[PDB]
RNA sequence: UCUCGCCCGAAGCGUUUACUUUGAAAAAAUUAGAGUGUUCAAAGCAGGCCCGAGCCGCCUGGAUACCGCAGCUAGGAAUAAUGGAAUAGGACCGCGGUUCUAUUUUGUUGGUUUUCGGAACUGAGGCCAUGAUUAAGAGGGACGGCCGGGGGCAUUCGUAUUG
RNA sequence: UACCUGGUUGAUCCUGCCAGUAGCAUAUGCUUGUCUCAAAGAUUAAGCCAUGCAUGUCUAAGUACGCACGGCCGGUACAGUGAAACUGCGAAUGGCUCAUUAAAUCAGUUAUGGUUCCUUUGGUCGACUUGGAUAACUGUGGUAAUUCUAGAGCUAAUACAUGCCGACGGGCGCUGACCCCCUUCGCGGGGGGGAUGCGUGCAUUUAUCAGAUCAAAACCAACCCGGGCUUUGGUGACUCUAGAUAACCUCGGGCCGAUCGCACGCCCCCCGUGGCGGCGACGACCCAUUCGAACGUCUGCCCUAUCAACUUUCGAUGGUAGUCGCCGUGCCUACCAUGGUGACCACGGGUGACGGGGAAUCAGGGUUCGAUUCCGGAGAGGGAGCCUGAGAAACGGCUACCACAUC
RNA sequence: CGGAUCCGUAACUUCGGGAUAAGGAUUGGCUCUAAGGGCUGGCAGCCGACUUAGAACUGGUGCGGACCAGGGGAAUCCGA
RNA sequence: CCUGGGCAGGGCGAAGCCAGAGGAAACUCUGGUGGAGGUCCGUAGCGGUCCUGACGUGCAAAUCGGUCGUCCGACCUGGG
């Protein structure tokens, strides 16, 4: 019964428009589904033209793209911080189009080891994690190729992303609509946007 | 109204179908096809009303499903199948190969053609695009979507199409000096050489054309069909070159009889 | 700077230029749209700083349809101004005209600085931006008097 | 302008409305109006010639005119308004310098530099017939010999009336 | 037919109105022979309806063991007609009426590059046949009846579902044991090959990279030849289309034929136990066209000032993000700014107001109607919500309220 | 009825009033969110104030929970 | 008459002043500030409307309990 219509509105001046329609079919309104952080649960919605819409009532998985290095892996959604449109949905933990998700930083560590060897995030222990870190021994000139990847390109992921990898959480921005396509797809906050949202979260925790 | 329309009135019918006011209430609504309702001509109008092959429409409905009348090579089962400009109509028993060219007054002038030209067909390119795996597609106003056409086809060109295989050949471009035929507006059926195009940034460009014995007119790009190459039409057009002389010259021709 | 929550239309920021450590310039990743139509893009959209979603030279707002002209009346509405279009209406009975005008609101792009009240502005049709805004400011033509003059303080 | 093939296409193209002349512009019916002996006519979109039935037939119409007002295009420059150059921050041509980049030849790639193409800024000089239509039997203002029971304030005089 | 006449006065002239004059379309009175057309419960009551109808549908081509008719008819399912059902399509059309509605609806003109789209038209379509369920049908019933239905048995498929083979693996990305050449005593540097393992195609949802107008050299290091070489299209405009890069592709799961009919021939082989199958019906992921729908731009509408300020806590105007929606949107939400309209008549009322193309009225100019056969809108007593469906807030669909109203 | 907050308030008039007019909604507990400042260095950092508004959850509709505390309206006569 | 003492808190929001908007002018509209008054609800104080309540050989030869009018003043009150 929700009408997104525009015939119940005032004019340029503010004169009340007289009603004569009966809230027709081509001006539907469906209720909002606040996408929680629980398990995966998606219902269906019939759309005019026979189309199908995927309403995500609650989600656990996500697909988030790393910015600079162009990598994208699976992600468990952890926590909802700083909606920046309505602060009630931060406490409600509702996934919207422009929101911030804490990526569990585990599925990027395997790619960073596999392409950007001598990795980080080992809290300067240098004795743990028998990973196969030093087993394949890097026989041929692809060792030299990884040396070009590691020291000539120099792999600078400067200290903001260093501290986020040490904490194990990665601040990311959603880029898709969770209530429309049923997907919490997004990208990783990088650089100036990263420090801007970090400053906003720090000031919100401060005041 | 709710959904699409379903009937058509004789009064709301277009003028170029030569329909009556006393014969019936409803007009034959053409089915969906390659041509819009204002620029098409149904088979029941082509048979019952124009050529006078059957008096009633039920006989036309019987013969079009008794598989006599075919359009562009294949048989159409619909009595109200749309057939617009430049469509080859042949029925299988005698020499009857009709071309749906436009009369000078705007009607559908009949034109019986020899089989060696009835095998072929011209058609105007509507647009050109690229599709899956980087292949070129061409959309025709005859609702022909063909792949791998050619690289040197402008959007407003005219390409000869084969009816037996669906193969394109003999593209002619929109150039100053090509014989065109106007297919819409107030000057439809006008045959003339393209003289001067004038472009405009408002997504619609105008074209002044000239024809023989010193006459010139103007039209728009949505109503231009290139038919020839320098006073050499690829399709023979009936009743002279298809020229509107003057109403007074028409009266003088009727007095000369 | 910015006084909102996020301003980044299309251009990806981080090239990760740091191979030995340098700051450099950051005004190079800027989106630059040509509107066509034979109308010159101003240099404020070239060496500017603003980020606008509804800008005809920065945002995805396409210019189509009609092109009209008016005179600017007010500035008090945020990032969009109200213009006035005086015209005459022919009347068949009395066989002469009368003045009519319809005030329209139009999205003033922030690249068009020095947009003082009284200047003849060119507007173009676009998609519906808001409830009463449909046009978009395209080119400011007239200086609306002598800008050469200067008063005390 | 000769940037793309001694002239032209082409692009810079319009200071912009008001007004006119074209041209597209729309959907029919209706209105004026073409043809037609529906027995004339209101209508209708029909019908007409040859053939003793035997030409397994031919020919033609079903147009045009209006469609204001609003919108689009191409010509017209009289009529009515609008800014150009007044504290010159103007107009052309020719000069000095700073920063930057798209792509081509040095056989190719990688690093450096210039001419070139242009945007951005800046200094001097030459050049214009260098730039302001004169002041309406329009108006505002100024000067000065007046003029008026014009207005305000203060003063002065005159009988008469009453006591 | 560019038209008047009588009436104030004892009489005359003038302003002035009244009354005659003539169409038009409603009613009514009197009268009426032929014939061609011909509007016709609009005005008050968009008030109430008894009764009868107005939406059904089968091809050689979806499913036929009906107990119905019967081909010659023997048997290795099915000759054919085939009532009734299951399935798909349409019932969102047509007809009726003008009650609401005064920049609202409509009319002229422009675009969706800001969306969807039944059907048709073309492209794309790269396990010798599986599983339950059920109607019609047979017997058994209930009530006062309805287009009411239960429980027992049965069977079907293009209703539902599940799911296999082909097809060589082409080519590419990342790791990749090992191998060749040149130099150095080895260490070391450069160039060139090479199986396993993860991926792979179109769409969905992300993020990134490369993507056209412009020609002449000079220094330093590596390598090919005999001083010398390399590329999608369109718009006036793209965040358009098209490529490459890493992953999801969502159990309410995009596609990649477990379908039917006609004509019946051909080839190899040890047998056909294998192929060669020509044409037609179904939508099937997507792309365009077509029937449209939808919100958009400008301009245009009757009277009233005894309607001069209106709108804004229950968005009024704009911005920032988000939600919903088919998408562009104060359509909705949180924050921020205080806006927006009006004497060029907004706002507030009435219309015996659906808007036009049109109709009547004979100089020109105008005036008054247009419910009415065409187009577009609105509603099916008032008014709200919704399944199905591509398309409805549908009413010869449903659900609940009010006023009626049948057994 | 009574306090407080948010709406909305007539006849009449000396235009001041009438008015706390009339008539409605909320009021508890517990978590939060936003806003309202000072002091140092040439925008960054340390320290406290009880106020307002909004949201969720919950208790047997219970919330001025005791106490504190205007029933109201239409009129007539007289005295301002 | 002289000389001293005292009157808790809230409501209404006058003059004056500031800012914004309109108008050619006269001036008008809106949002604040301000705290005026023989002003309102109300305590102490001062009087005593009603229950014609209690008492009524009483606490009292005039008192008590509620309900009361007014409480910045034409206010209450000590001493000379
Ligand atoms: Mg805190
Ligand atoms: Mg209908
Ligand atoms: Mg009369
Ligand atoms: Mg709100
Ligand atoms: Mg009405
Ligand atoms: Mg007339
Ligand atoms: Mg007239
Ligand atoms: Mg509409
Ligand atoms: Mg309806
Ligand atoms: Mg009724
Ligand atoms: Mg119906
Ligand atoms: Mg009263
Ligand atoms: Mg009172
Ligand atoms: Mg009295
Ligand atoms: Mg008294
Ligand atoms: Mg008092
Ligand atoms: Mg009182
Ligand atoms: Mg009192
Ligand atoms: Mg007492
Ligand atoms: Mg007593
Ligand atoms: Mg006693
Ligand atoms: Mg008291
Ligand atoms: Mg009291
Ligand atoms: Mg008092």
């Amino acid at each position: 019964g929700i009408s997104r219509d525009n015939w119940h509105k005032r004019r340029k001046t503010g004169g009340k428009r007289k009603p004569y329609h009966k809230k027709r079919k081509y001006e539907l309104g469906r209720p909002a589904a606040n996408t929680k952080i629980g398990p995966r649960r998606i219902h269906t919605v019939r759309v005019r033209g026979g189309n199908k819409k995927y309403r995500a009532l609650r989600l656990d998985v996500g697909n988030f793209s790393w910015g600079s290095e162009c990598c994208t892996r699976k992600t468990r959604i952890i926590d909802v911080v700083y909606n920046a449109s309505n602060n009630e949905l931060v406490r409600t933990k509702t996934l919207v189009k422009n929101c911030i998700v804490l990526i569990d930083s585990t599925p990027y560590r395997q790619w960073y080891e596999s392409h950007y060897a001598l990795p980080l995030g080992r809290k300067k222990g240098a004795k743990l994690t028998p990973e196969e870190e030093e087993i394949l021994n890097k026989k041929r000139s692809k060792k030299i190729q990884k040396k070009y990847d590691e020291r000539k390109k120099n792999a600078k992921i400067s200290s903001l992303l260093e501290e986020q990898f040490q904490q194990g959480k990665l601040l990311a921005c959603i880029a898709s609509r969770p209530g429309q396509c049923g997907r919490a797809d997004g990208y990783v906050l990088e650089g100036k946007e990263l420090e801007f949202y970090l400053r906003k979260i720090k000031a919100r925790k401060g005041k | 109204a709710r959904g699409p329309k379903k009937h058509l009135k004789r009064v709301a019918a277009p003028k170029h179908w030569m329909l009556d006011k006393l014969t019936g209430v409803f007009a034959p609504r053409p089915s969906t096809g390659p041509h819009k309702l204002r620029e098409c001509l149904p088979l029941i109008v082509f048979l019952r009303n124009r050529l006078k092959y059957a008096l009633t429409g039920d006989e036309v409905k019987k013969i079009c499903m008794q598989r006599f009348i075919k359009i562009d090579g294949k048989v159409r089962v619909d009595v109200t199948y749309p057939a617009g400009f430049m469509d080859v109509i042949s029925i299988e028993k005698t020499g009857e190969h009709f071309r749906l060219v436009y009369d000078t007054k705007g009607r559908f002038a009949v034109h019986r053609i020899t089989v060696e030209e009835a095998k072929y067909k011209l058609c105007k390119v509507r647009k050109i695009t690229v599709g899956v795996k980087g292949i070129p597609h061409l959309v025709t106003h005859d609702a022909r979507t063909i792949r791998y056409p050619d690289p040197v086809i402008k959007v407003n060109d005219t390409v000869q199409i084969d009816l037996g295989t669906g193969k394109i050949i003999n593209f002619i471009k929109f150039d100053t000096g090509n014989l065109c035929m106007v297919i819409g507006g107030a000057n439809l059926g006008r045959v003339g050489v393209i003289t001067n195009r004038e472009r405009h940034p408002g997504s619609f460009d105008v074209v002044h054309v000239k024809d023989a014995n010193g006459n010139s007119f103007a039209t728009r790009l949505s109503n231009i069909f290139v038919i020839g190459n320098g006073n050499k039409p690829w399709i023979s057009l009936p009743r002279g070159k298809g020229i509107r002389l003057t109403v007074a010259e028409e009266r003088d021709k009727r007095l000369a009889t | 700077t910015e006084r909102a929550y996020q301003k980044q239309p299309t251009i990806f920021q981080n090239k990760k230029r740091v191979l030995l450590g340098e700051t450099g310039k950051e005004k190079l990743p800027r989106y630059y749209k040509n509107i066509g139509l034979g109308f010159k893009t101003p240099k404020e959209a070239i060496e500017g700083t603003y980020i606008d979603k509804k800008c005809p030279f920065t945002g995805n707002v396409s210019i189509r349809g009609r092109i009209l002209s008016g005179v600017v009346t007010k500035m008090k509405m945020q990032r969009t101004i109200v213009i006035r279009r005086d015209y005459l209406h022919y009347i068949r009975k009395y066989n002469r005209f009368e003045k009519r005008h319809k005030n329209m609101s139009v999205h003033l792009s922030p690249c068009f600085r020095d947009v003082q009240i009284g200047d003849i502005v060119t507007v173009g049709e676009c998609r519906p931006l808001s409830k009463t805004v449909r046009f978009n400011v395209l080119k400011v033509t007239k200086a609306a008097g002598t800008k050469k003059q200067f008063q005390k303080f």
